[PDB]
């Protein structure tokens, strides 16, 4: 079978920069009859199905921006993004379309570098409905920050709290290349009502008191 | 418009079998190969096989021989993929595609012995621009579909990936609008869970 090798596995660039990624095959993908290289490039943005970018190695699909260019022949192919935009954040796959089985490459993950950005923090006490059910979740949102490695810290009545905290980052944003994360402090209704002050912080601090 | 409508999300027990469907329209069903592709969470694309409905020709990659069986119904313009002897490794999203150009939205398959659990949805109003929240916890399996109103505020929406605690999934979403929008205009959190056939609307109201 035909082995497709993509390089690099991933790379990070700033918007406006040029990017070149490689796709190599173990056998030639050149059709002798029509002299076309049956190599296909796909773009897969986070949470979306794969989208066709280039087919026949160099033929661009309708709708696809001109900044995407495929080239190469036989066993060596390249995808070039002339001026990377924030929306270009995706994994790029090449596919052997020459002969079955139509193997994929392992993909090239394109990530974006941008300027440092502080999060906008918002904290939410348990809702009345959840309290009625017997549970109590304190939810904190830290949105639109960069880089990804942010430090979220919880405090209960002025003392640091770590137990019952679950964090969850979004993928990098397609429009501003920032990250967002939720931090949820989960405890029982009784455990929640044994305390007054609740603090969520990144320093950027948000807090509330049960009065 | 060429369209490929894949069947909905599926929960199946280990050892069982499922039949994923892909109904085609907008082109001649019998003149093109229908492609099937598997994608595990965080992993790359894996080619499963293909079928040519015009004459019934089929192709498979080695790993999916026996596991996958490709068929087609010309009278309904529908391609089928049967996944048999299901195991946890079969849990993935499966796509159908006509050649390279058109792709279905994908079908999420979860292989588990666990029962379906409907989520509890809670509105998250601010403390006593503005950011609102919606908490979706204690559901199985993935996925859930969360949307704010008619998807018009999606410009400032961050729906976070579900976390798995004690065999149940918990998800939250934030929406940020200007302070003149809420509570002047109504903002509702809409959550759908196919596996439990549950659809709940929670209106974000001041505390
Ligand atoms: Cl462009
Ligand atoms: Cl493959
Ligand atoms: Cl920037
Ligand atoms: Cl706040
Ligand atoms: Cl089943
Ligand atoms: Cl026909």
């Amino acid at each position: 079978q035909i082995v497709m090798t993509q390089s690099p596995s991933s790379l990070t660039v700033t918007a406006g920069e040029k990017v070149t990624m490689s796709c190599k095959s173990s056998q030639s993908l050149l059709n002798s009859g029509n002299q076309k290289n049956y190599l296909t490039w796909y773009q897969q943005k986070p949470g979306q199905p794969p989208k066709l970018l280039i087919y026949w190695a160099s033929t661009r699909e309708s709708g696809v921006p001109d900044r995407f260019t495929g080239s190469g022949s036989g066993t060596d192919f390249t995808l070039t993004i002339s001026s990377v935009q924030a929306e270009d954040l995706a994994v790029y796959y090449c596919q052997n379309d020459y002969s079955y089985p139509l193997t994929f490459g392992a993909g090239t993950k394109l990530e974006l570098k941008r300027a440092d950005a502080a999060p906008t923090v918002s904290i939410f006490p348990p809702s009345s409905e959840q309290l009625t059910s017997g549970g109590a979740s304190v939810v904190c949102f830290l949105n639109n920050f960069y880089p990804k490695d942010i430090n979220v810290k919880w405090k209960i009545d002025g003392s640091e709290r770590q137990n019952g905290v679950l964090n969850s980052w979004t993928d990098q944003d397609s429009k501003d290349s920032t990250y967002s994360m939720s931090s949820t402090l989960t405890l029982t209704k009784d455990e929640y009502e044994r305390h007054n002050s609740y603090t969520c912080e990144a320093p950027i601090v948000k807090s509330f008191n049960r009065n | 418009q060429v369209q490929l409508q894949q069947s909905g999300a599926e929960l199946a027990r280990p050892g069982a079998s499922v039949k994923l469907s892909c109904k085609a329209s907008g082109y001649t069903f019998t003149s093109y190969w229908m492609q099937w592709v598997k994608q595990r969470p965080g992993q790359g694309l894996e080619w499963i096989g293909a079928i040519y409905p015009g004459d019934g020709d089929t192709r498979y990659t080695q790993k999916f021989k026996g596991k996958a069986t490709l068929t087609a119904d010309k009278s309904s313009s529908t391609a089928y993929m049967q996944l048999s002897s299901l195991a946890s490794e079969d849990s993935a999203v499966y796509y159908c595609a006509r050649r390279w150009d058109y792709w279905g939205q994908g079908t999420t398959l979860t292989v588990s012995s666990a029962k379906t659990t409907a989520p509890s949805v809670y509105p998250l109003a601010p403390v006593c621009s503005v950011t609102l929240g919606c908490l979706v916890k204690g559901y199985f399996p993935e996925p859930v579909t969360l949307t704010w109103n008619s998807g018009s505020l999606s410009s400032g929406v961050h729906t976070f990936p579900a976390v798995l605690q004690s065999d149940l999934y918990t998800l939250s979403s934030s929406v940020t609008v200007t302070s003149s929008t809420w509570p002047s205009q109504s903002i509702t959190c809409n959550v759908a869970h196919p596996a439990s056939s549950t659809k709940v609307d929670k209106k974000i109201e001041p505390r």
